[PDB]
């Protein structure tokens, strides 16, 4: 057999200008592949839309959580400032004797 | 149109020809009128040898329905020696049609492999 | 001539058993439409992937900006607390009561 | 072979028949034997054995009639239909949404039937 020669058909070519062209497919074969590729791309798009929606929702939840945590910290510091303002007021009232 | 006479011998014996075996003008000697169909016989006017059509050349040869007598100019090719230096092949990746259904330049050419079996020391 | 009759092809059927059926299409029409759809879906996918990367980039930018603004507010309150702690220490040191 | 004789007259004169014009057995009288994606091919002529009238194939009937290459002589049984009279009681039509094949290429039951619209043009006191 000439199988030792035929096995060179897909051997990577030396030239970058040698392009692989698959044998002709009838319209029936191409239609099944094209409708298959449409189904795949509509699914990739459906999942990507879901992912953009999930990311935006996560961005909103993280922002809300961060703001909640910040406000709790800010409140704690303002309450400590109020305590110190009161301590100084009491020290001044002590100084003037009531 | 004139063929590149004896160029098949040059491809496997001359280093600069072996390194870039393009621009040769050859006549289709025989075809299998899939994968086997890509293996054709070509003639240089002195010698005939196997050529394996691949890539755009395989697609072109098939759609154009090329056959015995057609004259082609090889554009992209690689030489190849297989089966312990016994079998010679020109891997053709691209070519152009020069002349359709021309009369055979040589009807009684020498098979390249038969020549190199008698002169094995000439090959690179 | 019979255009007023032909206008009835698409009048909603009284029967729930009447089902609309797309007029036959050659394999050539179907294949071309499928290739056209593949191209549009790829364009829409390439666009939406770029949008997702932009939304992710913008989240990182906004979160960095949020944290910086928050750290600036906290630092201001901490400096204010230090000022009041220093006022109390100054009052104890200077013994204004005589 | 056993058409619903005069049923086209019954459909446009009897209220109960008008509200459910189904189960009739008719013979294809004439077809437009069109430009593949045209609606004109769905407009046919049918016969009840006494009268002939226009029928507009729609929905699954339109698809079945063209894929089955139905023609003059074929006998069908209407399953889903609506009567219609367009351009203020001038043009009569049976809108056929579904049917079943009874017999392929039978000989014409009547070659000299009366066009239903011609019948009602002559007798206006009876059409509803
Ligand atoms: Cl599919
Ligand atoms: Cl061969
Ligand atoms: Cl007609």
């Amino acid at each position: 057999d000439d199988d030792d020669i035929l096995e060179l058909v897909n051997r990577p070519p030396m030239s970058q200008m040698a392009v692989p062209i698959k044998p002709p497919e009838s319209q029936a074969e191409q239609l099944m592949k094209a409708k298959g590729e449409v189904g795949v791309l509509r699914q990739k798009l459906s999942m990507l839309e879901k992912t953009l929606r999930e990311h935006d929702d996560n961005q909103k939840k993280l922002e809300s959580s961060l703001k909640s945590s910040h406000e709790e910290e800010v409140t704690k510091l303002k309450i400590e400032l109020e305590r110190l303002e009161d301590e100084r007021k009491f020290m001044l009232l002590e100084q003037k004797h009531l | 149109v004139q063929l590149s006479r004896g160029d098949f011998h040059s491809i496997f014996t001359n280093k600069q020809r072996y390194d870039n075996p393009t621009g040769g003008v050859y006549q289709v000697y025989n075809t299998r009128k899939s994968n086997r169909k890509n293996l054709i016989m070509i003639s240089d006017g002195i010698y005939h040898m196997k050529a394996l059509l691949r890539n755009q050349a395989a697609s072109k040869f098939q759609s154009m329905e090329l056959q015995r007598g057609d004259i082609i100019r090889v554009i992209i090719a690689e030489p190849a020696i297989v089966r312990e230096r016994k079998k010679y092949v020109l891997l053709v990746d691209d070519f152009e049609l020069v002349q359709s259904r021309a009369d055979m330049v040589n009807q009684t050419s020498t098979f390249l492999d038969n020549y190199f079996s008698e002169h094995p020391n000439e090959t690179l």
